[PDB]
């Protein structure tokens, strides 16, 4: 259960799991997540910018 | 007092079974088209009073006072046409009385349409007949043509100065369009989905005009009541349940048939007399559905002493419905039969409103799992709750009628469901 | 139970807006007779009869036929499509010469209706929703057809064949494929809904006019 | 990222009355522009109008 | 006689029997009422 | 003249022909709704606005039921709450789990009314329904598995835009809203179907996936594209 450095995971097929739903951005107490998204070349709902400020995050 | 053993001299629907000529000459040989001009001269108020005294109730499902409905439509004109719509979309699984009336007593039907139109002050009568009954519709058209040629309908009908038109509208296959407001919508060339009340059809009906929707049997027995009294009709039956009724006995019975009897004949005597009884005897009876798929089922204990009557079946947590008696013997899968009924209601659902649409699909899936036992005993109460959520929250009565058989099955055969679930659990855990 | 038929239209060479369809002059006379059965300003009420007539003439309802009906009645093609997809008696897909429709509801299921369906499937060598290779027979299941007391029964081009047994339905199929038209009605010796054993009612001649006429009436 | 130099960018205050808001703004010294409240006007809804005999309100579908 | 089925006229009907009968009935009809407009879309 | 009705025991004078929903609006109560739009006609099919009258044993559709003289409307009664919970249960039972990938997201009426009037748990143990997506042009993106068959777009299309190319095809649970053919719903008033659709069935294609309702700041301005001054 230890929480340390952040990471973005992938599906076993290699596709990114994130669907640009911004729930993490909405729920972040420190407002350390910045998300900007647009449809991908194949029409998938995927992120273009996903930033985390580790000097602002409270882990 | 006891009821039953109706006499042929008192049976309204003569020429049933089609053993005599159904043409205009054959009908006129019987009492059809007799003193109809005198009835029309007596006029609307007298006919409405006669119907109210006879105490006739609706023969096409829900039992409402036909005199009361026609009095509702007896309001003064406001510059709009007036229509009587005769419902002949006999989509109820078990009902054939309207088919027999149309195919064998078309002139009785036409005379009843004329009398009802005069009573309501209606210019036209649209007989909406279901599309599968092509030969019945053709016979009805032949009878209407004969009536027009003889002058019994049209302008100055029966030489009384009252203009009246009779049209036949053939629908497509839609048990939902059998319903009155859906019937009206289907006549207007639309999809045929039920309307909301208010406005009631007596105020805004087909084409936006005052219309009254009446059943084939009701309109067909109207002129017999007019020619006769209605003290007689009240004498046949109980105090608030008067007249004769057409019962279609079908299922696991020796002689499936359609018969006419009194409105309070006991079910056991009816089955044992007019149909030859259950195939394996009365001790082999399992359940009886007395009013088609819409009404719930009753077990043998209730069927032993019960009268085929509106109030009598209401007190038995059932309804008379269309007096369609489906018999199931001990060697049948009651769960599978009720599941087939629920699947029928799923297919015959207009899909307009959320409770019936989604809930009937949900109940179909639940029953399909139940018939093989792939469920848990805690799901029976869930099915009961969702059936109660469907009932009373829908636009039309199809949603209510799709939950009553489920409620009856859960109420009278819960041990069967639990035993099947236990058997399935034993079978699967053995792997 | 899924219907298996889609409610969307994909243009195909055999079914497209350019598919030729037009009513014959006799059918135009029939249409003009049907239209004036309804009040003026309510021509849209004839959509169902006109669509039924088009289906009777053509054998099924192409999108071009729906468009022609919409043009004739001056109603939106979307409304015509709604009607056609809602009502199940309209064939939006080509069907065989004979459209067998076996009732499979509970009043018919209590009697051996599954036997009738199985006999039909064995006789024709087709499934429950397919068509014979020679485009002669189509087989479907349907709900109650209103002939419950004569169960089991099938409908073949608006003709009821009632009180059927597997042998009877096989004979009917053989007669149909030979070229003849079998006589509709019960096949168990009955003529109508009367009980098979014998008439328990209406055994005496009907009374004539003015039997129990009220005093004043 | 999105930078700013306006301290009062995210400052939104809630008042129960236009008069209260005006008084607060006046006593704090800022300029103010007031927008009158817009409430929807009453509408006559009738389900029976969808099936009119001679009017255009009749619906072609449900 | 009550032993013969008299409804045998229906083993002759064809595809257009109903519509032909409807066409025949057109002569006996009566003028239909009008709404004052050609269509609700007018 | 005005007739007197009662909402939760509070008297209110309403003009004849006023519906239960409008009477509750006058007294300050907003009855939940999915198919009722004040600018469109009355449909009365979503069944979400069912309320209980004090002496009537049957719930009535508030959006379509005119009030009578001396009617007491119990908006927050047990029967009304149970009816709302049942209707919400049906809607969510057939709805798909697409909220994170749905542009409606945090501004969905199904979500808000589920959180305020529906239950917090699901008894649906069966399979859900999947519907083929249509194509009605480069402006409106249709994911019709999320449609709740409320017929707002059909009524809007016909009545407002004068275009009658939308409708319902089929019947039963398989009833689908669409054109039935590959026809583009192209009109000068086409984005309003994006607005009035209570669910994510119809969404803006240019705006797809870009943002979420809680992030955006709203600035009230006027339109300069034409001379109407919208
Ligand atoms: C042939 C027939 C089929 C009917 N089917 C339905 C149905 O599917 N659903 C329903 O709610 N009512 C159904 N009804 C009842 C009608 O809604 C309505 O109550 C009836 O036609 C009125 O006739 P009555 O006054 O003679 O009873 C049916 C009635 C008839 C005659
Ligand atoms: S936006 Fe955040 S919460 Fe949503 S899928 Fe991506 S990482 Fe997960
Ligand atoms: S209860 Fe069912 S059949 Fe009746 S209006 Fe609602 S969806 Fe249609
Ligand atoms: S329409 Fe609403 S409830 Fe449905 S997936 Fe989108 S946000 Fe969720
Ligand atoms: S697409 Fe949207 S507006 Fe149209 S019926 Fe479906 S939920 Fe309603
Ligand atoms: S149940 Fe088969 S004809 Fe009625
Ligand atoms: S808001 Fe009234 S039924 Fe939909
Ligand atoms: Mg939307």
């Amino acid at each position: 259960r230890f929480r340390g450095e952040h990471a973005l995971r992938r599906y076993p097929s290699g596709e990114e799991r994130c669907i640009a739903c911004k729930l993490c951005e909405a729920v972040c107490p420190a407002q350390a997540i910045t998300i900007e998204a647009e449809p991908r070349a194949d029409g998938s709902r995927r992120t273009t910018r996903y930033d985390i400020d580790m000097t602002k995050c409270i882990y | 007092t006891s009821f039953g053993s109706l006499k042929d001299e008192d049976r309204i629907f003569t020429n049933l079974y089609g053993r005599h000529d159904w043409r205009l000459k054959g009908a006129q040989s019987r009492g059809d088209w007799y003193k109809t001009k005198e009835i029309l001269l007596k006029g609307p108020d007298w006919i409405l009073g006669e119907v109210k005294t006879s105490g006739l109730r609706g023969r096409g499902g829900a039992g409402f006072p036909t005199g009361l409905k026609w009095s509702f439509m007896n309001k003064p004109s406001d510059g709009r046409p007036k229509y009587l719509v005769v419902n002949a979309d006999e989509g109820e699984p078990g009902t054939c009385k309207d088919r027999e009336i149309i195919r064998h007593d078309p002139h009785k039907l036409v005379e009843g349409c004329l009398v009802g139109g005069r009573a309501m002050g209606a210019r036209a009568a649209y007989i909406y007949i279901r599309g599968e009954f092509y030969n019945e519709a053709s016979n009805l058209q032949v009878a209407i043509r004969e009536a027009y040629e003889a002058g019994l309908i049209g302008k100055n009908a029966c030489g009384s100065g009252y203009d009246f038109d009779v049209f036949v509208v053939r629908g497509a296959g839609a048990y939902i369009c059998g319903e009155e407001t859906a019937l009206i919508e289907s006549i207007e060339g639309k999809q045929g989905k039920p309307r909301l009340k208010p406005p009631f059809p007596a105020d805004v009906g087909v084409f936006g005009c005052p219309t009254t929707v009446a059943n084939v049997e009701t309109v067909a027995v109207s002129p017999t009541i007019c020619r006769r009294g209605g003290a007689w009709f009240a004498s046949f039956g109980r105090e608030r349940n008067s007249g004769t009724k057409l019962f279609n006995i079908s299922g696991h019975v020796n002689h499936p048939c359609t018969v006419e009897e009194e409105m309070s004949v006991p079910l056991k005597e009816l089955i044992e007399k007019h149909a030859g009884g259950v195939i394996g005897g009365w001790d082999n009876l399992l359940a009886v559905i007395p009013g088609g798929s819409s009404t719930p089922l009753i077990p043998k204990s209730v069927c032993e002493t019960v009268l085929m009557d509106f109030d009598a079946l209401v007190q038995a947590q059932t309804g008379l419905g269309t007096a369609a008696v489906i018999v199931m013997d001990r060697s049948t899968d009651i769960v599978k039969a009720i599941a087939r009924l629920i699947e029928f209601y799923k297919h015959e659902s207009c899909g307009q409103c959320t409770p019936c649409r989604e809930g009937v699909d949900w109940m179909n899936k639940v029953m399909a799992r139940f018939v093989k036992g792939d469920a848990r005993p805690a799901e029976i109460d869930s099915l009961w709750e969702i059936s109660k959520q469907i009932e009373g929250h829908t636009i039309c009565a199809l949603g209510d009628g799709a939950a009553w058989p489920v409620q009856g099955l859960i109420r009278h055969f819960r041990p069967e469901l639990e035993e099947r679930m236990q058997q399935f659990a034993l079978q699967h855990q053995a792997r | 139970g899924a219907g298996g038929a889609l409610f969307v239209h994909r243009d195909t060479p055999e079914n497209n807006p350019d598919t030729p369809f037009d009513f014959t002059p006799e059918n135009y006379k029939r249409i003009e007779a049907i239209v004036k059965n309804y009040p003026e300003g309510h021509k849209a009420a004839a959509v169902l009869p006109v669509l039924d007539l088009a289906q009777r003439q053509n054998g099924w309802l192409p999108i071009s036929a729906m468009n022609k009906v919409a043009e004739i009645l001056q109603v939106p093609p979307m409304r015509v499509y709604e009607v056609a997809t809602f009502y199940t008696m309209y064939n939006r897909k080509p069907v065989g010469k004979y459209h067998i429709q076996v009732c499979t509801t509970t009043p018919c299921m209590l009697r051996n209706s599954d036997s009738i369906l199985e006999a039909i499937q064995k006789k024709l060598g087709i499934k429950v929703g397919e068509t014979t290779p020679d485009k002669l027979f189509t087989l479907i299941e349907v709900e109650c057809l209103g002939a419950c007391v004569n169960a089991p029964m099938v409908q073949i081009n608006d003709n009821y064949y009632e009180d059927l047994t597997p042998k009877d339905i096989e004979e009917i199929i053989d007669e149909l494929k030979a070229g003849k038209i079998p006589k509709p009605g019960p096949r168990s010796g009955r003529f109508s809904c009367e009980p098979a054993g014998g008439l328990t009612s209406l055994t005496e001649p009907p009374k004539g006019p003015g039997f129990g006429v009220q005093a004043g009436l | 990222w999105s930078s700013t130099a306006d301290p009062l960018s995210n400052l939104v205050l809630t008042f129960s009355t236009k008069e209260d808001a005006v008084a607060f703004a006046e006593k704090n010294g800022w300029s103010f522009d007031v927008e009158e409240r817009k409430v929807p006007k009453p509408k006559s809804k009738s389900y029976g109008a969808n099936f009119s005999w001679n009017k255009r309100t009749r619906v072609s579908t449900k | 006689d009550n032993s013969t089925y008299r409804n045998l006229q229906h083993h002759e009907y064809s595809t257009y029997t109903f519509l032909d009968l409807n066409v025949e009935l057109s002569k006996f009809r009566m003028p239909q009422p009008s709404s004052g407009r050609q269509s609700p879309r007018h | 003249n005005l007739i007197e009705v009662f909402v939760d025991g509070q008297s209110v004078m309403v003009e004849p022909g006023t519906t239960v929903l409008q009477a509750c609006e006058k007294v300050g109560m907003q009855i939940p709704r999915f198919c009722y739009h004040e600018r469109l006609s009355v449909a009365g099919n979503c069944r979400m606005c069912l309320v209980e009258i004090e002496k009537a044993p049957k719930v009535v559709a508030a959006c379509a039921m005119p009030v009578m003289k001396g009617w007491n409307i119990l908006t927050n009664s047990e029967k009304s709450k149970k009816a709302r919970e049942g209707v919400m249960e049906f809607l969510l039972a057939n709805h798909p789990l697409d909220c994170p990938i749905c542009d409606q997201g945090g501004e969905c009426d199904l979500q808000d009314q589920s959180m305020m009037f529906g239950s917090d748990r699901s008894r649906f143990l069966e399979g859900k329904r999947a519907v083929e997506d249509k194509n009605i042009g480069p402006l409106v993106k249709t994911i019709m598995t999320r449609c709740i068959q409320c017929t707002r777009c059909i009524r809007f299309a016909s009545e407002i835009a004068g275009v009658d190319d939308l409708g319902t095809t089929g019947r039963g649970n398989d009833m689908q809203v669409g054109t039935y053919i590959e026809k583009m719903f192209m009109s000068e008033l086409s984005g309003n179907i994006i607005d009035i659709c209570p669910v994510g069935a119809l969404t803006s294609k240019p705006y797809a996936f870009t943002a979420r309702p809680w992030e955006t700041r709203k600035t009230e301005s006027i339109d300069v594209m034409d001379a109407v001054g919208s």
